[PDB]
């Protein structure tokens, strides 16, 4: 359990972003958020490669699959300016 | 003297190139040249001087009009030097352009009008004043090295008194490069 | 140390899968494993083709479980 | 050799071209980065350029990138009083 | 051979005076005496005159001027130290990378006087092995003894020791003569060795051979063997010997060319060596 | 399941000049 | 005891007797070279690798119309990590 | 009822093909496999899309780069 | 004259041939080698100047250092790798 | 391990190629177990792409292809435990 470990466990239940490797990018509202970044959202829009969007009421991103996850600006500073 | 003399002369060309232009790798077409070759380059003793048992057709270069002319001509001595493929090493390998080098050598060794109306298959292609041999596609180059080894081929079966159906690919590499089956 | 993932909301759910070779697929999962690796019953093809091949009871590895998106209620 | 490098503006390059730059302020045991204020840059980079230095960028903010997709990183700039 | 070549190309042509002139007609006569050194040099054809070469394991029966030259040339710069040094190296770098399979915790050492070398009445130690486990030790057994009895006692420390002798023609069996040095130098008093079990390598540089008599333990047999194999195929300071001794005999022994171009070796001609037809 | 080839230093001690006890240093 | 009879023994005679292997690896080079030393996680240091793959012009005449080559390079000592190795030979 | 790694013990020294993830392939004889299941072929010959370009002799193939292995 | 294939090994090793460029009781493999500080393999006479240099204990002069170091980068340079010059001219 | 004797190579210039063909030549400075390379001043020229010069990079062991280190490299004596 690291620091950005703990980043992602603390940014449940805020809007936030999960950007796959496949090129689609899912931002919405997470519910769970595990130590190998694994993502359950809810309410959630998810883009696609070929550029349409579309809506989902749930959603799971696994670990592997998620590239980047895109955090609010609420937990950038506090706590994690010890770090 | 004149065997000592040409052995001096390609050591002086061998000592005019610098280190990184300098060969490693001497190859005796004369059979009777290594052995001063060996004396000459006593300076020298990274170069190997191995002999050859391919005699490769160096009178078709003299057998050409441009070349033959140039060392004519020349009343004084000179080092000028030349490139045998002019485009070919952009286009394709140095093994192929010097297999395609040496069996346009041996086809004109056989035959020098036949040879040179066989390399131009057309009478509207013509050659670079910077380059020796005719500037031609792949196809053309193709089909001209294909009618210059049936030539090598034919010339070879007239004198040995062989047929044409009894050589490989390595018996016409051997037959080009100047090597006996 | 293998925690498996939270996969109780979606169980006995009809969802569909993303498999890593640009891939999809749906289905109703019966269970979870610590590979991420999903037990879907009758799980239809929905390929990129446009057709869709039903075949049953189906598992799918962890290593190309892409996403998962729950198309009935949870 | 990271402690050096803490809360300081780098450019790390992913592993898909995607490269992004801010303040790399947190690191993990998998090198997994959280970039604070950070901008994306795919196609063309800013150094001495002519015609445009901020061309086909996107602002991200906070990012936790992971290490699987992580090749390089670079620290680009100082880092800012706040 | 290489008859009237010399060190200067014979220098034939000159207007050098006749004392010179006769150095070079006396230098073939120094080749000639440097050829028949080891038969005429033995103690059987002059009685008495026993002098050691100075820094030199070699004895000089008989006040042969000739032959004296002829060898400090070839023994040049300490040659023999060189030759000794190079091989307790060789064996010592050999036993190290072999040195876990035969249960040895490490290798010495020893602090060896120049002399050592070519000191023919005494003796020392050259390397000590280190053990972790008791070593059982065997009898003594030859290099070629294949059969050995093995003694019932083990060890710790193990000595082993470099002889480099120039066996004349009667004296040139090797194993003999390392039997020998080896049951004196254990019961010597002027000879001090660490233990009393160990190993005693001689090696006639003369005629290139090589034999161990010593005490032996499980493991080293096949160890030695190829290290005494390979330390006579490429040994550098060996090599050198080698090589000053043609020269002083002038033996230019002939040797083959390179293969021709023919239509399996072309293919060696578009390589990244820069090659060249004349 | 590895291998490695690494030469002997044999670190060759000095004869001439040494100034010190006859016998080589260990 | 078991190092010398597994898959990757062939990579540890080769490293032993120091003789030449070419490995291909997942970005289609091949390196041929002696393996001065080898790993668990087939990260093998060798020296003087000769790395030959393919090259293309990339339409060097505007119409896509040319023969890939025999490109090769050398280095003096690579260490290259068992990630990337496809596959690997010892020289017959 | 038969496990794969007692079937990859007794296919040790017998014909087979392994088959890589990239699309080659080397069939010989198996010399062993160890727990990441990495092959060893000895005799083998090299097949690139089903058409083999020449023997090898000693081949090691890694553990993820093999696709499959069939006993021919 | 075969190219080197793509997701291929036995090409590049088919043109490497063809342009020519390859008791307790044990079998203990006895190995003895000359290696130098830069990792290469040393003649046998350059092992023997190194271990008479070594034991003499003075090295070799300015110059000869020099000389030796300008062979080793010639070599060098040599051992990494006009036409289009005598092609233009001509 | 082969990765003790990567972690004892720092003060060394040496290159890296990555897989994606960017070759970063410089002098490193750091190196874990897990080939977490930090060098400084180094020079990275990636695939298609003009050299660039950084005064810090920290290049992943997982993206690493192959490595090259000059002939001054004293790999008989770095490879010992």
């Amino acid at each position: 359990i690291g620091v950005p470990i703990k980043v992602l466990h603390e940014a449940e239940g805020h809007i936030v972003t999960c950007e796959t490797n496949t090129g689609e990018v899912y931002r919405g509202k997470l519910i769970e958020a595990e130590d190998n970044m694994n993502c359950q959202m809810s309410n959630i829009t998810v883009t696609y490669r070929d550029g349409r969007v579309a809506q989902l009421e749930q959603v799971y991103i696994r670990g592997s699959k998620i590239r980047f996850l895109i955090l609010p600006d609420m937990l950038k500073n506090a706590p994690m300016l010890k770090s | 003297l004149a065997k000592w003399k040409t052995a001096e002369e390609v050591a002086a060309l061998i000592r005019s190139l610098p280190v990184e232009e300098q060969p490693k790798q001497i190859i005796v077409t004369r059979k009777g040249m290594l052995d001063p070759l060996e004396v000459h380059l006593l300076d020298f003793p990274n170069i190997v001087i191995k002999g050859s048992e391919l005699q490769l057709p160096f009178q078709a270069c003299l057998k050409v009009e441009k070349f033959g002319d140039l060392i004519l001509k020349a009343t004084e001595p000179q080092m000028v030097l030349f490139n045998l493929y002019d485009d070919w090493l952009k286009t394709i390998s140095s093994y192929t352009a010097f297999s395609r080098l040496i069996l346009i050598l041996r086809a004109l060794h056989v035959n020098n009008d036949r040879a040179k109306v066989i390399l131009k298959p057309d009478k509207t292609t013509i050659t670079e004043p910077h380059h020796i041999w005719p500037t031609l596609t792949d196809e053309e180059w193709i089909k001209v090295e294909v009618q210059l080894k049936d030539l090598i081929l034919a010339d070879y079966g007239k004198k040995n008194n062989v047929n044409v159906a009894s050589l490989t690919q390595s018996e016409i590499r051997d037959i080009i490069l100047g090597m006996e089956i | 140390k293998a925690h498996p993932p939270e996969l109780k909301k979606f169980m006995d759910k009809k969802l569909s899968l993303k498999l890593n070779g640009g891939r999809h697929v749906q289905g109703i999962l019966r269970g979870f494993d610590p590979f991420m690796n999903l037990v879907i019953d009758e799980c239809v093809e929905m390929a990129t083709s446009g057709q869709q091949n039903n075949i049953g009871m189906v598992v799918i590895r962890g290593n190309s479980i892409i996403m998962l998106e729950a198309l009935e209620r949870v | 050799k990271m402690l050096q490098h803490i809360d300081y503006r780098m450019r790390c390059i992913l592993q898909d071209g995607r490269i992004f730059i801010g303040t790399f302020k947190a690191f993990d045991k998998h090198m997994n980065l959280i970039l604070c204020d950070c901008d994306e840059f795919r196609k063309i980079k800013p150094k001495n350029s002519k015609q445009a230095e901020r061309e086909e960028k996107r602002v991200l903010g906070l990012v936790l990138l992971r290490g699987e997709n992580l090749v390089s990183m670079t620290v680009e700039g100082p880092p800012p009083k706040d | 051979w290489e008859k009237a070549s010399g060190f200067e190309e014979s220098m034939k042509w000159k207007k050098l005076t006749n004392a010179q002139r006769s150095g070079l007609n006396q230098i073939p006569n120094r080749r000639f005496t440097l050829w028949w050194s080891p038969t005429i040099n033995r103690a059987n054809v002059y009685v008495g005159f026993q002098v050691q070469l100075d820094l030199t394991g070699i004895f000089m029966h008989g006040k042969i001027p000739t032959l004296k030259i002829s060898l400090i040339q070839i023994f040049r710069a300490h040659l023999w130290q060189k030759i000794h040094e190079s091989i307790v190296m060789d064996l010592c770098q050999v036993f190290d990378q072999e040195l876990d399979a035969l249960e040895i915790e490490t290798v010495q050492k020893e602090t060896i006087h120049p002399r050592k070398s070519y000191k023919m009445n005494s003796s020392c130690a050259d390397i000590l092995l280190f053990a972790s486990y008791k070593w059982n030790v065997s009898r003594p057994s030859l290099l070629a003894d294949s059969k050995d009895v093995m003694d019932s006692t083990t060890t710790q420390k193990y000595w082993i020791d470099i002889q480099l002798r120039w066996g004349d023609y009667d004296s040139h069996d090797i194993e003999r003569y390392a039997r020998a040095k080896f049951l004196d130098y254990t019961t010597d008093n002027m000879s001090i060795y660490p233990s009393p079990t160990g190993v005693l390598i001689a090696i006639d540089l003369a005629y290139n051979l090589h034999s161990a008599y010593g005490n032996w333990f499980p493991g080293s047999k096949p160890l030695i063997q190829q290290a005494m194999a390979k330390i006579m195929k490429a040994n550098p300071a060996l090599y050198v010997l080698r090589e000053r001794i043609r020269k002083g005999l002038q033996l230019y022994s002939s040797e083959p060319t390179e293969p021709y171009l023919s239509s399996q070796n072309y293919g060696e001609l578009f390589s990244n060596q820069i090659i060249w037809f004349v | 399941a590895y291998a490695i080839n690494v030469s002997q230093k044999r670190k060759y001690r000095q004869y001439m000049n040494r100034k010190g006890g006859f016998n080589r240093p260990l | 005891e078991e190092f010398n009879t597994g898959p990757l023994s062939v990579l540890t005679q080769s490293v032993k007797n120091n003789t030449q292997v070419l490995i291909n690896c997942r970005n289609n080079k091949k390196l041929l070279g002696r393996v001065k030393a080898f790993d668990r996680h087939c990260n093998m240091v060798l020296e003087n690798v000769k790395e030959m793959w393919t090259e293309v012009p990339k339409s060097g005449k505007g119409k896509k119309k040319s023969k890939p080559v025999n490109k090769d390079r050398y280095i003096s000592k690579m260490f290259l990590r068992g990630d990337s190795v496809i596959v690997v030979l010892r020289n017959p | 009822p038969l496990n794969p790694k007692p079937f990859l013990n007794g296919l040790t020294g017998k014909p087979v093909m392994v088959k890589l993830k990239w699309g080659m392939e080397y069939k010989g004889y198996l010399v062993s496999v160890d727990g990441y299941m990495n092959m060893q072929l000895a005799n083998t010959e090299e097949y690139i899309d089903g058409a083999l370009s020449g023997h090898l002799g000693e081949v090691l193939i890694r553990c993820n780069n093999v696709l499959y292995i069939r006993g021919v | 004259e075969e190219p080197i294939v793509n997701r291929g090994l036995a090409a590049a090793l088919l043109l490497c041939q063809n342009k020519g460029l390859l008791k307790d009781g044990y079998k203990p493999d006895v190995k003895i080698e000359y290696v130098d500080e830069t990792g290469r393999k040393l003649t046998p006479k350059e092992a023997f100047r190194q271990l008479s240099h070594r034991f003499h204990g003075k090295g070799s002069g300015k110059m000869k250092t020099e000389r030796r170091m300008k062979k080793l980068d010639e070599e060098a340079l040599l051992k990494k790798m006009l036409g289009t010059v005598a092609l233009l001219q001509e | 391990k082969l990765v003790r004797f990567l972690m004892k190579l720092s003060h060394e210039t040496v290159t890296i190629e990555l897989k994606n063909g960017t070759q970063v030549h410089g002098t490193i400075t750091g190196v874990d177990v897990s080939m977490n390379t930090h060098l400084k001043a180094v020079k990275m020229t990636l695939k298609n792409r003009e050299p660039v010069q950084l005064e810090t990079l920290s290049i992943r062991g997982n993206n690493i292809r192959y490595f090259i280190l000059p002939d001054s490299l004293p790999l008989d004596t770095l490879l010992v435990d």
